[PDB]
């Protein structure tokens, strides 16, 4: 299943765990930020 | 729920993660329950930075890459230049004697590094400085024959930047009569250290079928029992004319991967042996002078140079010697329009090079599948379940070079 | 069609990328083809691949999946159809007679030259069973980038795929998340895509500066 | 016995009464292997010439781009090296040179050389950069001033055939 | 600290040489490899050499009880956020040491993913060479550090220190522009 | 001896030295609780923890070294336990604890904390108890003349001790081996 | 009052061609504008911490510390910090100059036309 899970995004002024990745598409990745954190 | 797990780095600055690794750990009390991979934070551009230099160039920038496994680097980069010449029928016996050695004697010295770091990072800290003491007992060789301590630029397309320093072979039969005996004195301290076992039997367990499934290789696939090893199976570089037996183990875990790479330490001495037994003077660089380096370094009262016989032959004589000293130095060689992914076994398992010429002097594309990224796969199935302090000893298991990761 | 894919035609003798440094030098026309497929006895276990693959597929299955086969340095290169790659990897991984377990990651590579498949995603198979190996390759437009990912039938590829498309762009269609690995989310631009420039800067010197390898003159 | 798992013991105290084997740097510096990529070395002749000839080969084949090399002609009035050019300006950037030693095997006149020095270290980001003179190595004695003529009767091939002295 | 705020007298200076004797002596490292030069770095704290000779033995793995960051290796762009938040974690006084051509220049990866220099993202207090630098050249960077901080006023001598620093530095033309023999 | 050895264990876990200094545990934890603090604060909790060293050690010379009596070679030399010697004798022994430390340190990893805990209410605390029953019993026994019957219990105990114990060691416990089953990922031939 | 500018750079040309994209009165428009100059780190972070400016021009090149790293320093620890703009040696940099979370970020060359816009964007 997802390998390992797929990291939080890094962005300049963001890099903490609550970042969601962004898709290809400029989306969030709901997977890349944990289960248990309210977005951000 | 939420509000029972908290989320942690282990963060890129940490003793453990080798300052460049970031393990994201959704931690339900002290359990890992999720462990997200972060990776890039030591990212160097290396693939792309190769293609603005030529061949025998690019060196320099590979044995950066896995500066651990300096030589593997090196080697699988100019076995891909030569599969792409095809030349690899013609290098000098000498060469890939010289080539196995070196590879066998950094095997030792990577592993020794693994060896080190994991134990510091499971409190071991004597392991560091006896693991260090028989790595620069190794370190010094490096020393004489490359004239650097890490990232060498020895190993180039068609053989080696040098022949051996008169007193090398004589280092490394001291290595050889030693390397034994100072490993022992580092195994006192770990292979039956009852603290050291508790610490990672059964720890950082992986499935052949998880190992499989995530192209896990090294010795963490071989903890499996399964005896894959490139060297053996898709030999490379002569090995097939070496007498080895491929180390492997049956518990699946962290102390099995341990042991692994303790034992794999003696097959490298034997390895050695049996190159200097099978050392016979001769070139070092095809002799195809079209292709062949043309510095000849020679040391003297003013330090390493060009051999002055080097510089009267191509400054007073030959003027075809002058032609070729000056492209192969400048322009280097073009090598033929291809693609070619060639394979080692680095000490942290397949390391695949995937090289594309396109008829030039500079690579057109060299792709790095460095083991250590594949491995940092594992990092979710030897982690999760377990305790933080487990994830610790199964991640130093994995025996993770950052810089091979993110290249 | 069986005539070599270009990537890129050299104008000129000496390797120049641009009008050259002496003159009546310039007017040669040196496409740069990579090999061409095999003609058909492919050596070694190659056939035995190949042939046991044609007998897994069907006839048209198999022609219509797989588009070119390359033997060269005596490594087998199947360059296969887009969109049939799930299939054609769910064959090797399944068929006992290839079994080709082990996928080694996936590593792309830009032909801007290259009209129509300027992309190519590289994906080594290695068979433990039969120790054998071999190559998959998949091109794609610049325009469509887009990919099936494999990740079904390789799970290993996940992080390659990322890897590949951070660096490329490559679109893994069907991949979990494709985010960037090794680049931060925020990263304009696929690095090593031709077009994205070195982003190198001039190294000091007292008195001088030395622009980056990609700006000075190349051959 | 059990006395296998306490075998790490008997190491640690062996080693507390085997002596111990740190180098001593700065006091007493440790043995740099002979063929050590130390900083580079431009030389001389005998007789005190140059032996750069400014062909950038060194700077060429640099990975790094840390070598800088302007050449220029020697002439009756002024001549640094045997024959038509000398390496005017010389410099390294130590903070991008990463030690390859491609340098020495593209010089074709081993006007540069890698000693085996290798304490450098400054507070400047400018101070780094070394220039020839620093690099120039000691005017030997029977040397003399690099800007004089050839010595007498001999000529440039003269000089790489290695037939001349003080 | 009120140990800056000493009159400008014998006690002023006097503090300040025993402050700058203690601070070179107890320079604790951070525990902050980045590449090959961390693998350099262990080394020279291995047996080989001896680091915890000069009172460096601990390096400290928490950026508080760190002093200094031998930042040892290649801060890749999204690596610089980072290493720039360990260093203001760390706290004063606190130097900072660029070992190796990557950390100090960016070394040969002239590129888009490396920050050629720390000093982009942290003030560097001195660069050393080498790739990596052996670890009698880290040693010899760490003395020249010692002596760096030994010589290090406090206070008003601080305030005076900065002002003419500030004064020179506003002079030195740039290395752009000295044009020596290069025609 | 029991009774020692148990209180050395539980002594150098007390002041979290190694191969039990669990709560700093730099290699998994960075600092543990120290990080965060910098300065005199750190510098306090550090010599906070050496002085536990020194008190616990003190206390072992104190309660199982005879204290301040100088050791046996010193023994019959007149007056060794008179004046300052005693001091002396005292430090020479809570040093040898030191040395105990700091050998500790350079040759053990650290256990993970609930490894740590398991060996102290499966390991120590047990010994401890039937130490302290065994110890009790034999006392009366001497005490009421029964002489043999309590040497005969004595050295049997720990006999008894050492077996089960290392039950829990080897013999019984945590030197079992498997095996396991693959899932669906295609998975190779293990030889 | 007049407008303070702090220009950061140890390259003497670098702030001299600062100076030069703005006069003494940009957008007249808008009120003078008085340079203090700075080619040191500390320096500079004392002078912001003595306040009372309008816009600090920090070279990212700066060599000892670069202006990227004293922008996201002064962020830091400078209460009611005024605006920051960097000069950046590279168009790749531009990550790091959203990262050291200046308002605005011209690229070296300084382009006189294009760093007077965004100072006066700044100091408007
Ligand atoms: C005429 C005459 C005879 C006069 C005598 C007057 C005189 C000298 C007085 C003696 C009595 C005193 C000292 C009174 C003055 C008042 C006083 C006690 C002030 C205290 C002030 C204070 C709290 C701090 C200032 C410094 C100081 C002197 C404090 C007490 C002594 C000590 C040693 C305290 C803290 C230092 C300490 C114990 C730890 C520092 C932290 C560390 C980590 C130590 C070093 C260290 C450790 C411990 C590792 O674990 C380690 C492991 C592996 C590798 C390396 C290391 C490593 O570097
Ligand atoms: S040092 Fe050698 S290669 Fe470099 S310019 Fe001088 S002669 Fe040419
Ligand atoms: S050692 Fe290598 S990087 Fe340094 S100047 Fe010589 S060739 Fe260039
Ligand atoms: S400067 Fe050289 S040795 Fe140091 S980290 Fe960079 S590449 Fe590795």
């Amino acid at each position: 299943h997802p390998t390992p899970l797929p990291n939080p995004g890094v962005y300049a002024r963001h890099n903490s765990v609550d970042v969601p990745a962004r898709l290809p598409d400029g989306s969030e990745s709901p997977l890349s930020v944990s289960t248990i954190l309210p977005h951000r | 729920q939420a509000g029972e797990r908290i989320v942690v780095n282990m963060g890129p600055q940490h003793p453990s993660t080798h300052g460049v690794l970031r393990l994201i750990l959704e931690i339900e009390g002290e359990i890992i329950t999720e462990a997200r991979c972060g990776i890039g934070y030591l990212h160097t551009g290396i693939e792309k930075n190769l293609e603005y230099r030529n061949w025998t160039q690019g060196v320099t920038f590979v044995t950066r890459m896995d500066y651990l496994s300096p030589f593997f680097n090196e080697t699988a980069y100019c076995l891909g230049v030569e599969k792409l010449l095809g030349i690899t029928d013609d290098i000098p016996e000498r060469a890939s004697v010289i080539r196995v050695m070196l590879m066998e004697l950094n095997r030792i010295s990577s592993h020794l590094v693994a060896l080190a770091t994991g134990g510091m990072e499971l409190g071991a800290m004597s392991a560091m400085f006896y693991g260090f003491r028989e790595r620069e007992e190794i370190l010094r060789v490096f020393e004489s024959i490359t004239g650097l301590r890490m990232n060498h630029a020895y190993i180039r397309p068609g053989g080696l930047a040098a022949d051996l320093p008169d007193d090398a072979i004589t280092q490394v039969r001291r290595l050889v009569e030693i390397l034994p005996k100072r490993l022992k004195d580092l195994e006192d301290l770990l292979n039956e250290n009852y603290i050291w076992k508790a610490r990672t039997v059964g720890v950082g367990y992986l499935d052949l079928t998880g190992c499989m499934a995530l192209g896990i290789t090294g010795p963490i696939l071989r903890s499996t029992g399964l005896p894959h090893d490139l060297r053996k199976a898709q030999p490379y570089c002569g090995y097939e004319n070496y007498e080895f037996d491929v180390i492997t183990d049956d518990r699946c875990d962290s102390y099995g991967r341990y042991i692994i790479r303790v034992k794999e330490m003696h097959e490298s001495v034997k390895i050695v042996e049996q190159c200097l037994a099978r050392l016979k003077p001769g070139p070092v660089m095809i002799s195809d002078k079209k292709l062949a380096w043309p510095a000849d370094l020679k040391l003297g009262p003013d330090g390493l140079g060009n051999s002055p016989e080097h510089i009267a032959k191509i400054m007073g004589r030959s003027m075809e010697g002058l032609i070729h000293h000056f492209k192969l130095v400048t322009e280097g060689i073009r090598v033929p329009p291809g693609q070619v992914y060639v394979a080692v076994e680095s000490p942290r398992g397949e390391l695949g090079v995937h090289m594309v010429s396109d008829g030039g002097t500079r690579p057109y594309r060299v792709h790095y599948r460095d083991p250590s990224f594949t491995n940092l796969q594992a990092v979710a199935a030897t982690c999760e379940g377990g305790m933080v302090a487990d994830a610790i000893a199964a991640v130093a298991s994995i025996d993770p070079v950052m810089g091979g990761v993110d290249r | 069609g069986d005539e070599p894919e270009i990537i890129a035609v050299r104008r000129g003798m000496f390797g120049n990328r641009d009008t050259g440094d002496t003159s009546g030098y310039g007017r040669l026309v040196r496409p740069v083809a990579l090999p061409g497929s095999t003609p058909r006895p492919y050596g070694g276990y190659f056939d035995a691949v190949m042939d046991r693959l044609a007998e897994v597929l069907g006839e048209e299955r198999y022609a219509m999946s797989i588009e070119r086969v390359v033997v060269y340095r005596d490594q087998l290169t199947i360059e296969v159809s887009r969109v049939q790659l799930p299939a054609v990897a769910s064959v090797l991984r399944d068929d006992p007679d290839l079994r080709f377990e082990l996928c080694l990651g996936v590593s792309g590579v830009h032909y801007p030259e290259d009209t129509g498949r300027e992309l190519h995603a590289v994906y080594p198979l290695m068979s433990i069973t039969h120790n054998r190996r071999i190559q998959l390759e998949v091109a794609a437009p610049d325009a469509d980038p887009h990919i099936p990912s494999l990740y079904a039938v390789y799970p290993t590829t996940d992080w390659h795929e990322r890897e590949t498309y951070d660096f490329f762009g490559i679109i893994f269609d069907g991949h979990p998340s494709l985010t960037r690995i090794e680049m931060p989310d925020d990263w304009e631009g696929h690095p090593q895509r031709k077009d994205y420039p070195l982003g190198g800067i001039p190294v000091e010197y007292h008195g001088a500066q030395i622009p980056p390898p990609d700006q000075r003159r190349s051959y | 016995k059990f006395l296998d798992a306490l075998a790490g013991f008997a190491v640690t105290l062996g080693s507390m009464f085997k002596k111990p084997i740190t180098e001593g740097y700065p006091e007493k510096p440790g043995p740099v292997a002979p063929r050590y990529h130390g900083r580079h070395q431009l030389n001389r002749y005998p007789d005190g010439l140059e032996k750069c000839i400014g062909c950038e080969l060194c700077a060429w084949a640099c990975p790094a781009d840390a070598i800088y090399v302007e050449g220029a002609d020697n002439t009756a009035d002024e001549r640094y090296s045997p024959g038509e050019r000398y390496g005017r300006v010389y410099q390294i950037n130590y903070l991008r040179c990463i030690g390859c030693g491609l340098c020495i095997e593209a010089c074709p006149t081993r006007a540069l050389t890698m000693t085996t020095e290798y304490e450098m270290a400054d507070d400047n980001r400018a101070d780094l950069i070394w220039g020839k003179d620093k690099l120039l190595a000691p005017l030997q004695e029977g040397m003399q001033a690099p800007p004089h003529d050839m010595a007498p009767g001999k000529t440039d091939d003269d000089y790489y055939l290695g037939n001349v002295t003080p | 600290g009120l140990e800056e705020r000493l009159p400008g007298g014998i006690l002023l200076s006097t503090v300040e040489t025993v402050a700058g004797y203690v601070r070179k002596g107890s320079l604790w490292p951070a525990t902050f490899g980045l590449a090959c030069c961390a693998i350099e770095m262990m080394s020279t704290a291995g047996p080989r050499f001896d680091i915890a000779r000069f009172g460096m033995e601990r390096f400290s793995a928490t950026p508080r009880q760190a002093d200094l960051m031998i930042v040892a290796g290649r801060v890749s762009q999204k690596m610089a956020p980072v290493l720039r938040q360990i260093y203001d974690q760390m706290v004063e006084p606190k130097w900072v040491l660029a070992m190796g051509v990557c950390a100090s220049s960016g070394g040969m990866f002239n590129n888009y993913a490396v920050v050629q220099g720390v000093d982009h993202v942290v003030p560097v207090d001195i660069y050393l060479p080498g790739c990596p630098p052996r670890p009698e050249m880290l040693l010899h960077a760490i003395l020249k550090l010692h002596d760096k901080i030994q010589q290090m006023p406090l206070g008003v001598n601080r305030e005076e220190a900065i002002r003419e620093a500030e004064q020179a530095a506003l002079a030195v033309p740039p290395t752009i522009e000295l044009k020596g023999l290069l025609r | 001896l029991p009774s020692f050895l148990v209180y050395v264990v539980s002594m150098v876990g007390e002041t979290n030295r190694a191969p039990f200094d669990l709560p700093e545990a730099e290699g998994e934890l960075v600092g543990g609780f120290h990080t965060e603090y910098s300065s005199l604060k750190f510098a306090m909790f550090m010599l906070a923890e050496y002085v536990n060293m020194t008190t616990v050690s003190a206390l072992a010379t104190t309660m199982f070294l005879g204290g301040w009596h100088a050791p046996f070679p010193f023994n019959l030399i007149d007056g060794a336990n008179s004046g300052w010697w005693p001091l002396l004798w005292f430090t020479a022994k809570v040093w040898t604890f030191m040395f105990l430390y700091f050998w500790l340190r350079a040759t053990l990893p650290r256990l993970r904390y609930d490894q740590f805990m398991a060996l102290g209410w499966k390991v120590l605390i047990p010994v401890s108890l039937l130490w302290i029953m065994v110890v009790a019993i034999t006392r009366s026994l001497r005490q009421h003349g029964e002489g043999t019957w309590a040497a005969w219990l004595l050295t049997a105990a720990v006999v008894v001790v050492v077996a089960l114990i290392w039950g829990l060691a080897t013999s019984l416990r945590r030197r079992t081996v498997q095996p396991p089953p693959p899932q669906s990922t295609g998975a190779y031939p293990v030889p | 009052a007049p407008l303070r500018i702090l220009v950061y750079s140890d390259n003497p040309r670098t702030r001299e061609q600062v100076r030069l994209a703005l006069g003494k009165r940009i957008h007249p428009e808008l009120p003078e504008i008085e340079y203090v100059d700075v080619a040191t780190a500390p320096m500079a972070i004392s002078q912001m911490d003595a306040g009372g400016f309008d816009l600090a021009i920090l070279d990212g090149e700066a060599t000892p510390a670069g202006g990227m790293g004293v922008a996201k320093q002064v962020k830091d620890e400078i209460d009611d910090c005024p605006p920051i703009l960097v000069l950046t040696g590279r168009a790749d940099d531009a990550w790091l100059a959203k990262w050291s979370r200046a308002e605005a970020a011209v690229p070296h060359p300084i382009d006189p036309i294009r760093l007077s816009d965004a100072v006066v964007s700044l100091l408007r």
